[PDB]
RNA sequence: AGGAGUGGAGCCUGCGGCUUAAUUUGACUCAACACGGGAAACCUCACCCGGCCCGGACACGGACAGGAUUGACAGAUUGAUAGCUCUUUCUCGAUUCCGUGGGUGGUGGUGCAUGGCCGUUCUUAGUUGGUGGAGCGAUUUGUCUGGUUAAUUCCGAUAACGA
RNA sequence: CAGCCACCCGAGAUUGAGCAAUAACAGGUCUGUGAUGCCCUUAGAUGUCCGGGGCUGCACGCGCGCUACACUGACUGGCUCAGCGUGUGCCUACCCUACGCCGGCAGGCGCGGGUAACCCGUUGAACCCCAUUCGUGAUGGGGAUCGGGGAUUGCAAUUAUUCCCCAUGAACGAGGAAUUCCCAGUAAGUGCGGGUCAUAAGCUUGCGUUGAUUAAGUCCCUGCCCUUUGUACACACCGCCCGU
């Protein structure tokens, strides 16, 4: 799907950092609440966790109306290389506090 | 019930393919053979379209595409 | 501002059903039986009660480390509210949704019918029920769909005591050529204690002590102490 | 892996037109033999 | 035995027909017909007329920073301020675009392939083992001549006992 | 004996619903579902939006209903009594209304309360009651169909959304063959809430108020159960089967 570089790097910015994704499944919302003052409308969220879905990167549940998605070790991995990150950094999930 | 096909309208409505140009950089721009160079198309007043971004030199106005902004 | 009484409830009620489908969608496969939901106004904690923890915490925790993430992030109220605990169930042979998924993964993973519900049957029995009933219904053979009915015990069917005596689950399972429908229901035993049992007993049923042995009197005697 | 119960396959296909294979596999079942 | 009625009138609403470009469709004795919670101006909408969009994941191949592609002012065009198309040039920067597979989405077809739910037989009083008795056997008794009850409810009789 | 009838005492000597077995139906639902198996279609789409129409179109038949055919009535005043419930909403825009002023009315302006035994609200409901006018005249019964105006909801009211005012004033004088429901606070009369709801009840689901005639039986009609009995039926009388 066609979308601007900087949506797609939020998205994963945020996937990266939280390691979960959460959707409403809604393609006229206008824009995504967790995703505010970047102004990324909630369909390309969906969309580009599909793309990650068909990788394999993650790993999808529906329920009662809603998209929820759990980040992969390889989907760790393509991100990290994605966006550059160094080895040291880690979703919150990882981190047994 | 079964669909009907009833496959007839005007026969084809074509998409707008978008022309090849090659090199457009370079009309930009003329050239002396001292070196100096001059900016033929006008750069628009807006914000953002304001060194880079060059206008349309349409036969009859003042065109920049970034933003839409129009002069006779 | 703030909601009325009524709209309260009416949310807290659908706020637990849809937690309950989530966590039964996500969970199946962990033999999932139930949540349940303590309101503090410092935390709200929930419980999770399923056969197998294991799977359910994940490696060093992670995977609840997750849920606990997804929750909070559904229905929107402050970080630090969350916290999911897994609780395995005390008797995994009196629960109705347990066994029927356990029958549901017996069948998805190519057993016979028969000896499946048979041996969900002796299970249920052997745990201490009263009876039970399994009804499977489908197109077990066949382009032509039936049912199979096995039955074991006692059982009640009407009244009030129905409602607290009779533990029933229903489920369907996806098989190559169709949905299988899974029933099952089980009568709890009588048990004064509220552990494993209902603590009321059944209307009908009168229980006549034994009076205790009386000595015949013979003669007066009087006893001064 | 448990796959055909021979018992569950006689009491459905009894009348059916397997009949006469199932009942043939009950009694190996039974006998022995 | 009666009361209020309906069937007659006007009107409101469903079902057939007949018209229509379409007048979307399910259901037809009880157990279809102010029923689908179906009181539809738009949406609903599933029908008809006309026009945009891809919201065609992913894999392989091609093309590509000497530009894959994106959007759009004016005039024409259109029901329309859909750059939908035509003239004109501008803008965007690898997100896409062309082929092969492979997916997705459907109020599309099958309730005579299914699950679940509901309705009906029937809310009537019915149903079934275990040991015993009788038959080579299928099968039968228990579950009955009779009184009683809303009731296989009970009392009684009794090769049946307890359930 | 099981139990039945009557009576005393007594608030009550049968309150009304919910749940409801074994077995089945090719009963309804794929148009409730991100329940679902197979087919069909997928860029000139059966996907999905937008604009305009249709679902309501009228020589005719059939059901569920509302209003009536009047005097045990209609109209105009006056007086006086309820209950069950709802109310400011994640997305989500849309709540119930007291009081003051303007208008003849539908309505319009202000300014307050209520997230509710707190405010609407002592829910001044309608039938009913007391007076006035009319006087067997399709009549001041009945209110269909139409004309001209005004106002509210909406982005949009034409094929009239709804509401208000003048005017118009149809059939209908109790209904053939046939047929439905009902045994006490019941039937019927009369209003009021909830659902649908931006606009909104001739439907449904509940609630009160006024309040009866008849019956305490039967198997005649209809239907369903048992027992005995006959069968060449067992896809079970919508059967089987004979002869041209
Ligand atoms: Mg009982
Ligand atoms: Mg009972
Ligand atoms: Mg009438
Ligand atoms: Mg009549
Ligand atoms: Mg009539
Ligand atoms: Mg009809
Ligand atoms: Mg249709
Ligand atoms: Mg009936
Ligand atoms: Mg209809
Ligand atoms: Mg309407
Ligand atoms: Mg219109
Ligand atoms: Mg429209
Ligand atoms: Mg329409
Ligand atoms: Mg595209
Ligand atoms: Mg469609
Ligand atoms: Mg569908
Ligand atoms: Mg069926
Ligand atoms: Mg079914
Ligand atoms: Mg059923
Ligand atoms: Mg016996
Ligand atoms: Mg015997
Ligand atoms: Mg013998
Ligand atoms: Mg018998
Ligand atoms: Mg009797
Ligand atoms: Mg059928
Ligand atoms: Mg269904
Ligand atoms: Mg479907
Ligand atoms: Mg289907
Ligand atoms: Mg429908
Ligand atoms: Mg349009
Ligand atoms: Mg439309
Ligand atoms: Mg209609
Ligand atoms: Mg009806
Ligand atoms: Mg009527
Ligand atoms: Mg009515
Ligand atoms: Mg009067
Ligand atoms: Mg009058
Ligand atoms: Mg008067
Ligand atoms: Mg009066
Ligand atoms: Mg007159
Ligand atoms: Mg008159
Ligand atoms: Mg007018
Ligand atoms: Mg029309
Ligand atoms: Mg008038
Ligand atoms: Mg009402
Ligand atoms: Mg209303
Ligand atoms: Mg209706
Ligand atoms: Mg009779
Ligand atoms: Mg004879
Ligand atoms: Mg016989
Ligand atoms: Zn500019």
């Amino acid at each position: 799907m066609l979308m601007p570089k900087k949506n797609r790097i939020a998205i994963y910015e945020l996937l990266f950092k939280e390691g979960v994704m959460v959707a409403k499944k809604d393609v006229h919302m206008p824009k995504h609440p967790e995703l505010a003052d970047k102004n990324v409308p909630n369909l390309h969220v969906m969309k580009a966790m599909q793309s990650l879905k068909s990788r394999g990167y993650v790993k999808e549940q529906f329920a009662w109306r809603h998209f929820y998605w759990y980040l992969t070790n390889e989907g760790i991995q393509y991100l990290r290389d994605y966006l550059h990150l160094p080895p040291e950094i880690v979703p919150a999930t990882l981190r047994r506090s | 019930k079964k669909r009907k096909k009833k496959s007839c309208t005007t026969p084809k409505k074509n998409k707008h393919k978008r022309k090849k140009v090659k090199l457009a950089v370079l009309k930009y721009y003329k050239v002396d053979e001292n070196g100096k160079i001059s900016r033929l198309r006008r750069e628009c007043p807006s914000d953002e379209c304001g060194a880079g971004v060059f206008m349309a030199s349409h036969f009859d106005r003042h065109y920049c595409g970034k933003c839409c902004l129009t002069y006779c | 501002v703030q909601i009325s009484k009524k709209r309260k409830f009416v949310a807290d009620g659908i706020f637990k059903a849809e937690l309950n489908e989530f966590l039964t969608r996500e969970l199946a496969e962990d033999g999932y039986s139930g949540v349940e939901v303590r309101v503090t106004p410092t935390r709200t904690e929930i419980i999770i009660l399923a056969t197998r923890t294991q799977n359910v915490l994940g490696e060093k925790g992670r995977r609840i480390r997750e849920l606990t993430a997804v929750v909070q992030k559904r229905f929107g109220f402050p970080e630090g509210s969350v916290e999911l605990y897994a609780e395995k169930v005390a008797t995994r042979g009196l629960c109705a949704i347990a066994q029927a998924e356990s029958l549901r993964y017996k069948l998805l993973g190519g057993l016979a019918v028969r000896r499946a519900c048979y041996g969900v049957l002796r299970f249920i029995m052997e745990s201490g029920a009263k009876g039970c009933e399994v009804v499977v219904s489908g197109k077990l053979r066949g382009q032509r769909a039936k049912s199979m009915k096995f039955v074991d015990g006692l059982m009640i069917h009407s009244g009030d005591p129905v409602n607290y005596y009779v533990d029933t689950a229903v489920r369907h399972v996806l098989l190559r050529q169709g949905v299988l429908g899974i029933k099952v229901k089980i009568m709890l035993p009588w048990d004064p204690t509220g552990k494993i049992g209902p603590k009321k007993p059944l209307p009908d049923h009168v229980s006549i002590v034994e009076p205790k042995d009386e000595i015949l009197p013979t003669t007066p005697i009087s006893e001064q102490k | 892996e448990l796959g055909t119960d021979p018992y569950e396959d006689f009491q459905e296909n009894w009348n059916t037109k397997h009949s006469s294979g199932v009942t043939r596999e009950l009694m190996r079942e039974l006998n022995g033999g």
